[PDB]
């Protein structure tokens, strides 16, 4: 790895300075080594990790959706197949990275609660990309890979983690997006949102006004959510 | 559009 | 060139699609494939060409300034400074690339004014950003070149376009902030901005209505700038 | 901040 060289503290520093450049691309680049060096990751750094290939992965999925409207409307030369198809590839092999990095081996050794449905939670997000472009013989067994991940992430997460703990609300959230669009079980989607929404509002009462303000946060994007699905 | 938790 | 089997009308065509995705780093890819095809540019191509790069060398020109306060902050371990260098370097590169292109050869077969100017102003203006991280041996020269291009282009301009013509306009805006934060001079700069502005509104009476709106939007930042200044 | 062209 190009970051092989480069100790692990300089890695996660230089990931905080590509963050406030909005550098997101150099920002996965650091995060990315700093998995590498084999040690577990820090609640910190594991944002930092989430953050970075967010962004990246987000500028793929957002021009992606751009050209295969574009492609769809001249459907109704092979320049606009083409472009779109690299732009998927390239997404396809940021996906794979992440799951990689997951795979190779964060999940195995992450023990804890908050690291294991952390990384639950980004291995069903991660395959839920893959399912957005996915049309061939893959594409059930990839939908099926999201739902594996998020399923086992809920299961921990319910066990182990009050109703407003923000991982487990943002999981939660995720998991009905993906039942709305990449499952087709729209009803999931809004029973979900509906309980989860539900069970965290009776336990804003544990909290500080900290907590209080993470958790409401997330739960105002199941409310929207909700107000677009009904 | 939905809101994913990333957004 | 990676770009050298495709057709110069797909690299065109694709260039148009990743200004429409937001892919900037594509665009320019795809843009220098175009200009090493060997043929002149129209005027629709030249502007893809200069979005491109404006785009790209403006993202690196954000983080650059981001990083360098980060330094400068931190000077009243090696990390912030290395990871400006790197970014420092690829903006660099970005900038000697374009500067290639033009010299090679888009500058020698450029006779018609609308083209030479053009062409002209990109010179300097790239030249301008090698000028903004430059500290050593070569910055006066660097800045040399760049008043050298500006100078030939508003020569040109004077004698060959009407004071109203966007190209001419957004030479002159350019020069003089290049004359306000690069030369030190901003007599100069404020100067060049009232005579450019002052020549412009008197020929407004010659124009089309889309022709006003497009002179008078960039006399607009003329404006705004000499607020800024005095 | 100024305004270049290009912005
Ligand atoms: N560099 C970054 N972008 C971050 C650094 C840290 C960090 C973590 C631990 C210690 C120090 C810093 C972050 C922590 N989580 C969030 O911001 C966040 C996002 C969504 C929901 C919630 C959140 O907080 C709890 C509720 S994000
Ligand atoms: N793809 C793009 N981004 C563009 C394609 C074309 C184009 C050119 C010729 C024919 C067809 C299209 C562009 C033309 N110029 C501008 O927009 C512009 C920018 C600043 C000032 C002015 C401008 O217009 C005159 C005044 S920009
Ligand atoms: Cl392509
Ligand atoms: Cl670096």
């Amino acid at each position: 790895g190009a970051m092989g060289s480069m100790e692990r503290a300089s890695l996660i520093q230089k990931a905080k300075l590509a963050e406030q450049a909005e550098r997101y691309e150099d920002m996965a680049a650091f995060m990315k080594g700093a998995v590498e060096k084999g040690e577990e990751l820090s609640c910190e750094e594991r944002n930092l990790l989430s953050v970075a290939y967010k962004n990246v992965v987000g500028g793929q999925r957002a021009a992606w959706r751009v050209l295969s409207s574009i492609e769809q409307k001249s459907n109704e030369g092979p320049e606009v197949r083409e472009y779109r198809e690299k732009v998927e590839t390239e997404l396809q092999g940021v996906c794979d990275t992440v799951l990689g990095l997951l795979d190779s081996h964060l999940i195995k050794e992450a023990g804890d609660a908050e690291s294991r449905v952390f990384y639950l939670k980004m291995k069903g997000d991660y395959y839920r990309y893959l399912a957005e472009v996915a049309t061939g013989d893959d594409k059930k067994r990839i939908i099926d890979s999201a739902r594996s991940a998020y399923q086992e992430a809920m299961d921990i997460s319910k066990k182990e983690m009050p109703p407003t703990n923000p991982i487990r609300l943002g999981l939660a959230l995720n998991f009905s997006v993906f039942h709305y669009e990449i499952a087709n079980s729209p009803e999931e989607a809004i029973s979900l949102a509906k309980t989860t929404f539900d069970e965290a509002m009776a336990d804003l009462h544990t909290l500080s006004e900290d907590s209080y303000k993470d958790s409401t946060l997330i739960m105002q994007l199941l409310r929207d959510n909700l107000t677009l699905w009904t | 559009r939905r809101f994913s938790a990333g957004m």
